[PDB]
RNA sequence: AUAAUGGUUUCUUAGACGUCGUUU
DNA sequence: AACGACGTCTAAGAAACCATTAA
């Protein structure tokens, strides 16, 4: 035919790992009905936890850990959501309310900087009241602060972040926090709030709420990316970072760095050289060596949003030894093609247009260096109510599924592994209550990463983990 | 196995064509264009490049300054079109403007990119009621075009973006249907119009809008041909075209 | 900032080209 | 032909704000 393109697969389905090994592609359903990961082992055997709010703000947070202890119902979503059954009763560890040492007041103060719009000086000073609690680290896991929308002119301006600054000015005091605004108190449905703010925190109490299945340990996934800041003389400042996602042993580990030690200084285009593009692999590979025992990656799956140059390519070459293979893919989200469903012949009609987008986990080859890969679709096995009807997790944004292409730069074969590690590193992320995410993992981390280390210039140069900017 | 994908491209069957070439910068043969307003499309190259009539040429240029007029012939016009960007853009007005020739359907830009909007007064004709169909709930019929509720003076009517695209050595046409809001200075006061308009295009809602936008632009699917449209057809530079009407698709590996 | 991504409008970067020059 | 310095075309992204809540 003249417009006959080549032959399409899928790739079924990411499939989660829970307690005493249990496969469950619903994460939710999953954490219900069997036990989070980290709870075989008890790593988390408390979820203390502390509160930090206003002079007159307690009774939100009271409530908040109140519902979070009650169940739930779902009321927007219901081909989706499960019902929550308390913390207690899903994650088998309990929520022991702060004391009275725990419920700390931020000063009164906070308002009246907030009052003329300066979002530094609030930050610090919004630190400097919780620096009151680092003596008694073991008292409590995870700190709640709540911040009103009373300061919300000092939210988001000029391209200032308060949630990044403070994320990035605890970072160094070992501490995990988690922000509640209003959003999450007024939201109509509340098994939603309940369940994500639950898993947020048994995250970020040092558990595991889940982890895939069926990964090999010989295998390391690497994804960069930048941001942009405008200075004062007409300056561009590109401040790029990696991330990479570890197996380890038995646990899961997810770091991100920074490009900037004692190098670069690009002030450019968002690209590297050859000495930037070393200098940045050498940290993934000592750290890949370090947290495994004296072995290198035998892949390695370097993603980012822009192109490769020939010098990166050589870098990346040079960087890793010969018995190792790296795949250069380069991800695109912009696109002019989409795709539409149409069933074969069944019964007697002939073929028609389905009533469900096209399949997830469903790729096209297009040339011998380009593909598309489909992130968003229809996912069968996730309904809660009749079990025959596919989820479409966007069907409230898009009416249809926008397709992401592979660009790859080096490598050969078939497009089996590159899209199954895309497809299974998009399932990962537990920041989101959702079934999926548009992007990996590892693009998503380096983006928020490296919006903090921009935030912050004078960032200390150790490696932190997932948790503390989660 | 039989699952298929269907796309929104339609392949291009022409390798080459002709053009002329005057023998004698970008900026200033655009200015001359935008001021004669010719019937012929131009660009400027290492030697200035256009598809029309001679009389057009000697109203844009003064006699005492067109050295020659040659005929160029731009072979492999794939790999010609992804070499170079004015390429690119001279090709999509060429197709374009020999798609859109004896029919009734108007042409808009924005953000150089080409639609394809149905006009307002002719809005009830035959040839544009298999789309009214596909547009319309259950088994009524849709308003093709219309004004919008709370807008003072904005209207609204259905448009189709089309684009080329060069992939391994072939080229394709995008299509991709939109609601084309017109003054184009007021399009955001649309958007929630827009959503609401396009919040229920299921599959099947969006395949027969392609099907019927398809069969408007061509007027003929199936048997496994293909439609030859011509762009000029009244010179000697003239641009002919064969169009392939079967959207690209796929079939399962089995 | 519990969260998902759909729009809108700017800006930047990177390629491709051209034009005096300019250096020599 | 010495290396800038300045204009077009395209393809891609990032801030910075709006919106609703899965046939
Ligand atoms: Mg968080």
């Amino acid at each position: 035919n003249l417009s006959q393109l080549a032959a399409h697969s899928t790739i079924p389905e990411p499939l989660l790992l829970f307690k005493d090994n249990r496969t469950d592609t619903h994460p939710l359903r999953g954490l219900s009905q069997y036990g989070p990961y980290s709870a075989c082992f008890n790593l988390p055997g408390q979820v203390r936890l502390a509160y930090l709010a206003p002079t007159e703000h307690m009774r939100k947070l009271d409530a908040i850990v109140r519902e979070l202890q009650n169940p739930a119902t779902p009321k927007e979503a219901t081909n989706y959501y499960v019902e929550y059954g308390g913390f207690e009763k899903v994650f088998k560890v309990p929520l022991v309310m702060p004391q009275e040492h725990l419920r700390c007041l931020a000063l009164d103060e906070c308002h009246g900087v907030a009052a003329n719009g300066n979002g530094l000086a609030l930050a610090d000073k919004i630190v400097q009241s919780m620096s009151g609690l680092f003596r008694q680290k073991h008292a409590f896991d995870v700190l709640l602060v709540y911040l009103p929308a009373s300061w919300k002119k000092c939210f988001e301006y000029d391209g200032f972040d308060l949630h990044d600054r403070i994320k990035a000015k605890v970072a160094p005091l070992n501490l995990p926090i988690q922000i509640i605004n209003d959003t999450a108190l007024t939201r109509q449905c509340r098994a939603n709030v309940m369940w994500g703010v639950s898993v947020a925190l048994y995250a970020k109490a040092g558990g595991i709420p889940w982890k895939l299945a069926d990964w090999d340990k010989d295998e390391a996934y690497i994804g960069l990316s930048y941001a942009i800041k405008k200075n004062a003389e007409g300056q561009e400042y590109t401040t790029c970072c990696s991330q990479v996602f570890d197996p380890d042993g038995t646990g899961f580990e997810f770091v991100a760095y920074d490009t900037r030690e004692f190098i670069t200084d690009r002030k450019g285009n968002p690209y590297l050289s050859y000495q930037e593009m070393q200098s940045v692999l050498s940290k993934s590979l000592h750290l890949y060596q370090s947290s495994h025992n004296g072995r290198m990656p035998r892949k390695i799956f370097i993603h980012k949003t822009t192109h490769f140059t020939e010098d990166e390519i050589q870098g990346a070459f040079d960087s890793f030894s010969s018995s190792t293979e790296i795949e250069l893919v380069q991800i695109i989200q912009s696109t002019n093609w989409y795709g539409l469903k149409v069933d074969g012949k069944k019964g007697d009609k002939p073929v028609a247009p389905a009533s469900y987008p096209v399949d997830r986990g469903l790729y096209q080859p297009l040339t011998e260096s380009e593909c598309l890969l489909w992130t968003q679709g229809s996912v069968m096995g996730v309904n809660q109510q009749n079990p025959g009807q596919p989820v479409f997790k966007e069907a409230a944004l898009t009416p249809l599924p926008n397709p992401i292409m592979l660009r790859r730069f080096s490598g050969n074969g078939g497009w089996h592994a590159t899209c199954s590690s895309i497809l299974a590193l998009t399932k990962v992320d537990w920041n989101n209550n959702t079934l999926y995410k548009k992007l990996p993992v590892t693009l998503v981390y380096s983006q928020v990463f490296a919006d903090v280390v921009k935030q912050t210039p004078e960032i200390v140069n150790e490696i932190y983990d997932y948790r503390f900017f989660m | 196995s039989f699952p298929a994908l269907r796309t929104n491209a339609l392949p291009v069957v022409t390798q080459s064509i002709r053009c002329g070439v005057v023998t004698l910068t970008f900026s200033e043969l655009k200015e001359r264009i935008s001021q004669k307003s010719p019937k012929a499309l131009l660009t400027y190259t290492e030697k200035v490049l256009f598809l029309g009539g001679e009389p057009e040429i000697r109203k844009i240029f003064s006699n005492d300054e067109i050295n020659s007029i040659g005929q160029y012939y731009i072979d492999e016009i794939a790999q010609s079109v992804a070499a170079s960007t004015f390429l690119k853009s001279f090709v999509e007005e060429a197709i374009l403007t020999a798609l859109l020739r004896e029919k009734p359907i108007l042409h808009r830009v924005r953000h150089r990119t080409h639609y394809a909007v149905i006009p307002n007064a002719s809005a009830k004709d035959d040839r544009f009621l298999d789309l009214r169909k596909a547009v319309g709930f259950k088994g009524d019929l849709g308003y093709i075009t219309g004004n919008v509720t709370n807008a003072k003076e904005l209207s609204w009517a259905e448009a189709v973006s089309i684009r080329l695209e060069e992939r391994g050595g072939k080229l394709w046409i995008m299509l991709k249907p939109e609601i084309w809001i017109k003054p184009l200075d007021r399009r955001e006061e649309a958007t929630d119009f827009i959503r609401s308009r396009r919040r229920y295009r299921f599959n099947q809602c969006s395949y027969q809008i392609l099907d019927a936008w398809i069969k408007i632009l061509f007027g003929s699917i199936g048997g496994g041909g293909t439609v030859n449209i011509s762009c000029f057809p009244d010179a000697e530079f003239k641009a002919e075209f064969e169009i392939g009407t079967r959207t690209a698709f796929s079939l399962g590996v089995g």
